């Protein structure tokens, strides 16, 4: 098997790349589509929530870690869980020490700095997460996307999941809008993203979709089916 | 297959890491020892003497361990060398805490327990040894133990091991008179037993290794016999052979 | 493949190094206990010594507690080494709670010690399953089997080792209500499992009978034979 | 017969190192080489220079180093491994200079890292280093000394000694030098290093090409021969 | 004043290839009498004895200790331990605790295996080793009993006046002192006999 | 059997650990030495015959003291013997330390066996690819031990082992008798080494050393020339 | 060649897949039956006992637990695995009710058995917990401030609320019948009659007093489980 | 190809040499190429930057950090590694100034730092920091230096050196400028050039030139070319370009 080189994070391909970075990169292509879009003074989280069975709830893909700070979730239970947990002590700590809220591009750095070291030293798995990160901080707001191979993005946008090439190219038709959209604009936006994402025989339903907006004075708060339900009066219908 | 490190437990059961450190101990040389009516002993084979070995020690294969304790070893030396320490330092431990001499089932108890968590866990090869304890206590007299590479044991009055030991112990058991054999005729049916079992018509008092435990006067006594009693017993024993073949 | 590793679930979700050393039970000896009204019993076949081992450390019934008892059936080693560990934790557990220790905590503790070996590498679980019986403060009958797979169960009576099988089937078709009313009815019923077995009789079996906190002794060989002329005796009666 | 060749710590039939092997080829696998000669109280090495390009600062390319104040180092090899070891006999060197308050002489300084590398090469949790050691020094009473030291902890005073891609050549023409037995003055000791490299080499370098170190009685101190002498030096031999 | 917490009265002596070896028998605590058969002096040997002067429980303590050590060094070597290794043996065992330190101040006395040149030692309560070609005591009447062996002892002295000389020595001295007294444990030792004795001095 | 020359904590079905014996062939492909027990003191030597006389001879011992009566000599793998050098020092000093009294060579010996055996306990660390000769002088009688890569230790009246080390063994035998004189030692061991020489023995070709009442000492250059002639 | 990636947790798949954890997720089907079911006035949960012997002693297997009176379990996989995740919720309930004196939601419950689970691959096992996933699929229901809530723990550590939900050898057919069988109005009479009925449709054997245990919990009374006699009087309708 | 010895980086090859950092080399050149060169008063550094999509934020990884407030940090490879090394660069030269009490010198913090990464090149359990990283600095009473680090270990003093899938075809463009003598202001206009003819279009377009320097002209601190400059670069690059 010529494919011997991929069997932990610490050995390298013959043509130089570390295949199993590359297979946890993929691992968060299997998990649901989210996108996030940010206005002058709002950013917006909008995931397609899933359930195992129509007669349980749907799993939620959108998770608050501090009040101006959250994090939307797509590939392992368990890793993304783990990330939510040592997001929420770091935030902490830094209220704690310095009673200033956890910088976006800091946490993000600090982020790529705990998930390289499951990369570059053996034992624990690269983290297999794909987390879209939209926060509030002086130079206003931030989407940052963490890619399991320890990297990240500054990004306009950015879907990550299953079949996000849909949204990726929707928004890479819609660019000129998001700049200058409020919060409902930038929100139906994200909406039409997302029913791009889906596809014909399915609709963004309330127990579908989840949405998570933060701004500077809007704390980071996830709506849900009655809560999203006014937001979505709002929503057009679908373009079919 | 299942011959992997000994943390591992094949489809039916057996455990072939200490299956082969068992019959390992088939490569060791040939010691045996029997309980007399007032007496113990432990006979051993000296394998290697080729012709320039200083025989600068007190005995190879049997080691002393305390006033009461002593044992004959079978296995790899350096195995060997760390069970017999081991074995003071749990003997003496035992005295230091109770102030009394350890008793014989406990300190084997004690061994067995070490032998098995070298083989329970950790990934090390188990020690490779096999024993024969003999000693004296208050609560059974005189006793003597049979180790074991698994870490098991046994209470014998007569076990041989080593090479070729299991013609030797079938005919120990035999010609094994249970409660009527004193000393001497526990040293001659020793010497019978390493005739039949070693490699030689006639062996030599310096390829045998005896020694006698005794309790006498309120004190036991562990000896090795002496060149020139080790030589006074094979010559009675060739001249009883002689004596029953001109019969025969 | 999936076969030499502890911790390792195999494609259909089994731990096989966890079934084989279940399996490794099954080459031991058959050792049978039965709970009665005031008595337990324990039948295990006793391999006949040869000529020269002595039986007084040929223990296969050893008792953690003065109010429990137990017999094993593995790998002599192993047994040893719970043994010690169960009835060191039996002291521990009378420190810190000063009340004799009640048979479901003595074997949650072997179940629980037997789990810890068998959950990482490095560490062989323990191949020895062991019948847990006793009374508890107030004198209920309880026992209880041990398995090297880490889990316990509470069982009227089991037995284990070789051919358990069938002194499992035994049981059921003989295991009555009246069965138990008196200690030599129960006594009856563990010689019948053990012969069925060990059909040569007489030697080759040992029994321990526990009452309402007697500190049980095993039953010597001079009663064996008694016990079983009265096991033969029965036998010819009812046929 | 083979397949013994993986690890550090595996005897192979006929009780055979491979690996340890294998780490001495990869002493040459720098291409270059070295050649070391000592005098009644002078010792000189010299090393060969390559530059790919003029786009390299070519004052701290040098290829051999300064132990402590009178003690000289020149080393090949892989280059990564050449400075972690001048900085594991740096260390060594100082931690022997506090904790017995003496400069260490250069047959002390080889045994303590051959050990180090011996302890590498006998756990298999390191890769032994493979880069091949030269020391030079002055001692009172035994005068200059100059010691090699190689991955495997192997380490031995040297009349003369060599390494790189020419090490067998470079051994037999510095025998064929010491077997005439002349006394090799300073200058003699220089010249002959210079013309073992450059018949070895087969170039008739430039001097711009060769670093040298020398250190003396009368100058105890580690001298990296600059420019202006060793031109001196090897234009006067050509002359000469 | 830990060394009057328990108290006692050690004597070594040697003569002329024999040795002689005493020590006091009360047991009792700082202010109260118990008992009268505590063991200061311990067998390192057939012919090696051990006096120990100290807390009583730090006495046994080292004294079981050394007892281990010395089986675990006579299995290991299979040769009787010759005293001056036992003396360096016991400085050993008393300075691996310095910042601990037993409060306790033995002593040994022996005799060469070999020539059956017979040897004492003195140890310190940090374990200071000290050796004297006469004599050496430990424990609670030190002064009177350095004073009086000073001014008794003789050198190449006869085994029956060896006897003779550490029983009026060791009786005269504690005659002298009272935490240390009521009962003294005299044990000489010879390369051929081993008469142990207890001599009748006062039960006072 | 392959499978099993690889690691070190398992048992091969039929025998024992392979890796000791690998370790004992690297013992048995290296420098030759012979060790000698004669009735009043004990001699041991090998050869130092190496490539490019360029090599310091001075520079590095073969023959080294561990105390003021014990010495030792080795056949095989070089760093590994300085090691086990560095080792047994540090035990015969603790020794030392804890008795005041020096270190008997039986204990030296059982002692340096006990710690390289210990790099035969577990997988990951190889053992020492060296044998170990120890001379010591004490209680009046001249010991001599081999130490083992498997942690083995015996005694010698005169051994050999190394490059040729059956020729050299069978050559003592038939030489070597109980009553030998130190002298009578010194020449036979300096034959020993010439029978499989292979090159014309130098003075500093070859590294003796010699223990006796007076303690241990390496023979200096000129008493090895001086023996060298009157072997001739 | 899938061989190379089920050897092991720490391996991804070219499909980034955990083997090792779907491996664990399938022997939750060796496990038996257990169905819950949440209703207004409650949850109840149903599971098949899977006796071996009639000389068993049925006390002894058991299929549902109290983690706390307000609370209650069903397992469905290893019975040591299982019983290491009940002790250790135990444990959880206790230390909430500890710091916070208060009776500690069934979310969080399962959030902390989730933490507890997950773990497998994580450096802070040195002292000792898995290095293999936990083998038990968990079904949490109970009564708290949201009224009753029952939740189901996957070995992966994953949760989800369901209304109903089934695990062990027949979850899927369980699952499907519940699907069509459910509806939101159902009383706790009628919905555990409903879930006895999918046991029947289900199990192996006819439903006896010993092939059942039941339990429920309401918000009036505390963790019930079903006696001998309770369980007949709820089998003698059906 | 050397199948069996390069599983790990503690074995070495039959020729003697560990596949691991040359498959760490192979990654490096498959990477991005940076190009930095140093001034008569301090050193600059230029990133060729690929959009891989217009979602991005203009600024999203950022490679040209700065160690310290007078050591520049460019770096080509893996922007995980990237990081990785920068993080244990910065906490490095933190400790050199809480111990030592003066800013750290280049050569010796490049010293510090390839040792580092050596100690994950030899181990087995870990894996060498596949990424080229470039160490720049200028101090009045020192000088400038310029040093190009590989996953190798080797930390070599290279006037202006470049790191990527260009390597090669950067020397050669690199090697016609003249450059001892000039200063940034006219060493920023060949970086720019030099960037934007090294980068293909036809093939991995969609690139952006970030830079960097350090010098007098910024009081010797390390900061990204201001807009100002950074348009006069572009202009003088559209223009040069043609």
């Amino acid at each position: 098997f010529r494919n011997q080189y991929d069997n932990d994070v610490t050995v390298w391909s013959p043509q130089g790349r570390i295949h199993q970075i590359e297979y946890a990169m993929e691992a968060v292509k299997q998990g649901s589509a989210t996108v996030g879009l940010k206005s002058k003074t709002h950013a917006v989280l909008v995931a397609l929530k899933r359930a195992q069975s129509e007669l349980a709830a749907h799993q939620k893909k959108i998770l608050h870690v501090d009040n101006h700070i959250g994090i939307s979730i797509a590939g392992l239970t368990a890793d993304a869980r783990l990330l939510c947990n040592f997001m929420r002590q770091e935030c902490l700590d830094s209220r704690f020490v310095f009673d200033r809220p956890l910088p976006v591009s800091r946490l993000v750095s600090l982020i790529g700095s705990k998930t390289q070291i499951p990369t570059q030293r053996y034992g624990r798995r690269p983290y297999g997460v794909g987390l879209l990160i939209a926060g509030y901080d002086d130079m206003g707001p931030h989407i940052f996307q963490t890619c399991p191979s320890a990297n990240y993005f500054d990004c306009r946008a950015m879907s990550i999941g299953a079949r996000s090439q849909s949204a990726r190219t929707y928004l890479e038709r819609h660019m000129s809008e998001f700049m200058e959209c409020n919060l409902n604009e930038l929100v139906k936006h994200g909406l039409r993203a997302l029913r791009e994402t889906l596809p014909a025989e399915q609709d963004l339903t309330t127990k579908n979709v989840s949405i998570g907006i933060v701004g500077k004075d809007l704390e980071f708060t996830i709506y849900d089916d009655d809560d999203v339900s006014p937001f979505l009066e709002g929503l057009e219908e679908r373009p079919q | 297959r299942y011959d992997s490190r000994t943390t591992i437990f094949s489809p039916e059961g057996r455990l072939y890491q200490v299956e082969y450190a068992m019959e390992a101990i088939g490569h060791a040389g040939t010691c045996l020892g029997i309980l007399a009516n007032d007496g113990v002993l432990l006979a051993a084979e000296r394998r290697n003497i080729h012709k320039l070995l200083d025989e600068v020690f007190f005995s190879e294969k049997i080691y002393k361990l305390n006033e009461d304790m002593a044992c004959s070893v079978a296995g790899i030396t350096s195995d060997a060398n760390v069970l017999t320490n081991e074995l003071r330092l749990i003997a003496q431990r035992y005295l230091l805490q109770y102030q009394e001499p350890i008793p014989c089932e406990q300190l084997v108890t004690a061994l067995c327990d070490i032998k098995q968590a070298y083989t329970q866990f950790g990934g090390k090869r188990p020690f490779g040894v096999s024993l024969l304890y003999i000693g004296w206590d208050k609560h059974y007299g005189f006793q003597l133990y049979q180790s074991d590479p698994s870490g098991n044991y046994g209470g014998w009055k007569a076990t041989c091991i080593g090479n070729n030991s299991a013609a030797a112990v079938s005919m120990l058991k035999q010609d094994y008179k249970e409660g009527e054999m004193t000393l001497k005729s526990a040293l001659a049916l020793a010497i019978k037993v390493l005739n039949k079992t070693m490699d030689v018509s006639k062996l030599s008092a310096e390829k045998v290794e005896i020694a006698t435990l005794t309790r006498e006067n309120g004190k036991t006594v562990i000896r090795v016999l002496k060149q020139k009693e080790v030589e006074q017993l094979i010559k009675k024993h060739e001249e009883e052979e002689a004596k029953a073949e001109r019969e025969k | 493949s999936y076969d030499r590793a502890i911790t390792v679930f195999s494609p259909d979700g089994h731990l096989f190094q966890v079934e084989y050393a279940q399996e490794a039970v099954k080459k031991g000896s058959t050792a049978v206990g039965v709970r009665g009204r005031d008595i337990v019993v324990l039948g295990v076949e006793k391999k006949s010594v040869a000529k020269l081992q002595d039986e007084r450390t040929v223990r296969k019934i050893c008792a953690l507690d003065d109010n429990v008892c137990m017999a094993f059936a593995g790998l002599t080693a192993d047994a040893r080494i719970v043994i010690n560990r169960a009835r060191v934790e039996c002291q521990s557990h009378r420190l810190t709670v000063e009340d004799p220790v009640t048979v479901e905590y003595i074997t949650r503790y072997i179940a629980s010690l037997k789990q810890r070996y068998t959950q990482s590498n490095g560490r062989r679980p323990f191949g020895i399953s062991a019948l847990i019986v006793g009374f508890d403060f107030d004198g209920t009958p309880r026992l209880y089997q041990t398995d090297p797979s880490g889990t316990y169960h509470a069982w009227k009576a089991n037995a284990i080792g070789r051919g358990a099988k069938s002194v499992r089937e035994f049981l059921e078709k003989n295991y009555t209500d009246e069965a138990i009313e008196t200690d030599d009815l129960t006594i009856k019923l563990v010689i019948k499992a053990l012969l069925e077995v060990v059909q040569s009789g007489g030697k080759n079996i040992e029994l321990a009978v526990m009452r309402r906190d007697q500190s049980l002794k095993i039953l010597n060989p001079e009663e064996i034979e008694k016990y079983v002329a009265e096991i033969e005796k029965e036998k010819e009666e009812n046929e | 017969s083979a397949g013994f060749d993986r690890h550090i710590t595996i005897f192979s039939p006929e009780g055979r190192l491979y690996q340890v092997e294998y780490a001495f080829k990869a002493i040459n696998q720098g291409g270059l080489t070295s050649v070391a000669v000592r005098g009644k109280d002078c010792a000189v090495i010299v090393t060969q220079k390559k530059v790919p390009d003029k786009l390299l600062d070519s004052s701290t390319v040098t290829h051999l180093f300064k132990i402590t104040e009178n003690i000289g180092c020149v080393m090949t090899g892989m280059t990564a491994d050449s400075r972690s070891q001048v900085q594991r006999a740096r260390y060594e060197a100082a931690n022997w200079k506090y904790k017995y308050g003496y400069e260490i002489p250069v047959d002390m300084l080889c045994k303590r890292i051959a050990d180090i590398s011996q302890v590498y090469t006998q756990n298999a949790e390191m890769r032994p280093l493979g880069c091949c050691m030269i020391l030079i020094g002055i001692d009172e009473e035994q005068g200059p000394q100059v010691y090699k030291c190689d991955p495997a902890g192997y380490y031995c005073g040297f009349k003369a000694t060599a390494a790189g891609v020419k090490q067998t050549e470079s051994t037999s023409f510095l025998e064929k030098k010491v077997k005439k037995k002349f006394d090799w003055t300073f200058e003699q000791t220089v010249e002959t290093a210079i013309t073992c490299l450059s018949t070895v080499l087969s170039i008739d370098f430039k001097p711009s090409e060769i670093e040298v170190g020398v250190v003396t009685v009368e100058n105890p101190k580690f001298r990296i021969l600059t420019e202006a002498e060793i031109d001196a030096h090897l234009v006067a031999l050509a002359e000469r | 004043s830990i060394m009057s917490y328990n108290g006692g009265a050690v004597m070594a002596m040697k003569g002329k290839n024999c040795v002689a070896i005493a020590a006091d028998r009360r047991f009792g605590i700082q202010a109260q009498m118990v008992t009268t058969d505590f063991q200061k002096i311990f067998p390192m040997g057939d012919r090696l004895y051990i006096g120990l002067a100290g807390l009583a429980t730090d006495v046994q303590t080292v004294a079981q200790r050394l007892k281990f050590r010395l089986n675990l060094y006579e299995l290991k070597e299979g040769r009787q331990i010759k005293p001056y290794t036992l003396m360096s043996m016991v400085a050993n065992l008393l300075y691996e605790k310095r910042f601990g330190p037993y409060y306790t101040e033995p002593v040994i006395a022996g005799l060469d295996p070999k020539t059956f040149k017979p040897f004492i030692c003195s140890l310190d309560l940090i374990g200071c080793p000290m050796v004297t070609d006469d004599f050496v005591v430990s424990g609670t009447c030190a002064e009177q009993m350095y004073g009086m062996c000073e001014s008794l002892w003789e050198p190449n002295m006869d085994p029956d006046h060896l006897f003779e000389t550490i029983s009026q020595a060791m009786l005269n001295a504690v005659d002298r002192d009272a935490v240390s007294g009521m009962g003294v444990i005299v044990h000489i030792i010879e390369k051929d006999k081993i008469t142990t004795r207890t001599l009748k001095a006062r039960m006072d | 059997e392959r499978g099993y020359s690889f690691s070190l904590t398992t048992f091969s079905p039929s025998g024992k650990l392979v890796q000791i014996e690998y370790a004992l062939a690297a013992v048995a492909g290296g420098a030759p030495s012979v060790g000698i027990k004669a009735a009043n003191g004990v001699v041991l030597a090998t050869e130092k015959k190496q490539k490019s006389i360029l090599y310091d001879e001075r520079s590095v011992h073969k023959v080294e003291p561990i105390t003021k009566h014990i010495g030792l000599v080795y056949s095989g793998m070089g760093p590994d013997y300085r090691v086990l050098v560095h080792r047994a020092r540090k035990l015969a000093q603790q020794y030392y330390l804890v008795y005041q009294e020096p270190i008997p060579t039986a204990q030296l010996v059982q002692r340096v066996a006990s710690v390289m055996q210990e790099y035969t306990q577990s997988g990951g660390v190889r053992p020492f690819g060296v044998s170990l000769l120890i001379c010591g002088w004490n209680e009046g009688r001249p010991y001599l031990f081999q130490s083992d890569p498997s942690g083995a230790y015996f005694a010698w009246k005169a051994t050999a082992m190394g490059k040729n080390y059956v020729n050299g063994k069978t050559f003592l035998e038939k030489r070597y008798n109980e009553d030998l004189e130190l002298e009578d030692a010194i020449h036979t061991a300096i034959l020993t080494l010439k029978e499989s020489f292979e090159g014309q023995m130098t003075e500093d070709n070859i590294e003796v050393g010699i223990c006796n009442e007076a303690g241990f000492r390496r023979l200096t250059p000129t008493e090895v020339k001086d023996y060298l002639a009157a072997i001739a | 060649t899938r061989s190379e990636y089920d050897r092991g947790v720490n391996t991804f798949s070219p499909e980034g897949r955990l083997f090792q954890v779907e491996y664990a997720i399938e022997a939750i089907k060796l496990g038996s039956t257990a169905i819950g079911i949440q209703t207004s006035e409650g949850v109840c949960l149903a599971v098949e006992k899977r006796i071996t012997s009639p000389l068993m002693e049925p006390s002894s297997i058991e299929k549902i637990v109290e983690i706390d009176a307000h609370i209650g379990c069903a397992m469905s996989g290893l019975i040591k695995d299982a019983k290491t995740l009940i002790d250790k919720a135990r444990v959880e309930t206790q230390n909430h009710w500890f710091t916070y004196n208060e009776t500690m939601t069934v979310e969080s419950v399962t959030q902390a058995v989730s933490n507890l689970a997950l773990q497998f691959g994580e450096e802070d096992a040195d002292p000792g917990a898995m290095s293999r996933p936990f083998g038990v699929a968990l079904l949490f229901g109970g009564v708290d401030e949201k009224g009753p809530q029952l939740f189901h723990m996957d070995p992966s550590g994953t949760f989800v609320q369901c209304d109903a939900r089934a695990i062990g050898s027949a979850s899927e057919g369980a699952q499907s019948s519940l699907q069509e069988v459910y509806h939101k109005s159902m009383t706790l009479k009628e919905a555990i009659k409903s879930s006895l009925i999918i046991l029947k449709q289900v199990m192996e054997e006819k439903l006896n007093a010993t092939n059942i245990e039941l339990a429920t919990v309401q918000p009036g009374q505390n963790f019930h489980m079903f006696t001998k006699e309770e369980l007949e009087e709820v089998i003698k309708d059906i | 190809i050397g199948t069996g010895y390069d599983l790990s980086a503690s074995t070495f090859s039959p020729d003697g040499r560990v596949f691991q950092v040359e498959y760490a080399m192979k990654a490096v050149e498959n990477s991005s190429t940076a190009i930095g060169i140093r001034c008569k008063d301090g050193v600059v550094f230029g990133v060729e930057k690929l959009v891989l999509s217009k979602l991005y934020e203009e600024g999203s990884n950022k490679r040209l950090f700065n160690v310290d407030r007078h050591v520049g940090m460019a770096v080509a490879g893996l922007l995980a590694d990237a990081r990785s090394l920068a993080d244990i660069a910065r906490e490095e030269a933190s400790n050199f100034r809480s111990n030592f009490g003066y800013n750290i010198p280049l050569k010796h913090l490049a010293d510090r730092v390839a040792m580092y990464v050596h100690a994950y090149t030899l181990y087995s359990a870990v894996r060498p920091f596949g990424c080229s990283f470039m160490l720049g600095s200028y101090s009045v009473n020192d000088g400038a230096q310029l040093y190009m680090i590989d996953p190798s270990g080797v930390s070599y003093g290279y006037w202006g050196c470049a790191i990527g899938k260009a390597r090669q075809a950067a020397k050669t463009e690199i090697e016609k400028l003249q450059m001892k003598e000039m200063t940034c202001r006219d060493i920023v206009k060949e970086v720019a050039k030099i960037i934007y003819i090294v980068h293909d279009e036809v093939k991995d377009k969609a690139f952006e030139l970030e830079l960097s320097w350090v010098g007098e002209l910024t009081n010797g601190r390390h900061e990204i070319v201001p807009k100002d400059i950074r348009e006069e670069a572009e202009k003088y690059a559209k223009e040069s370009l043609k």
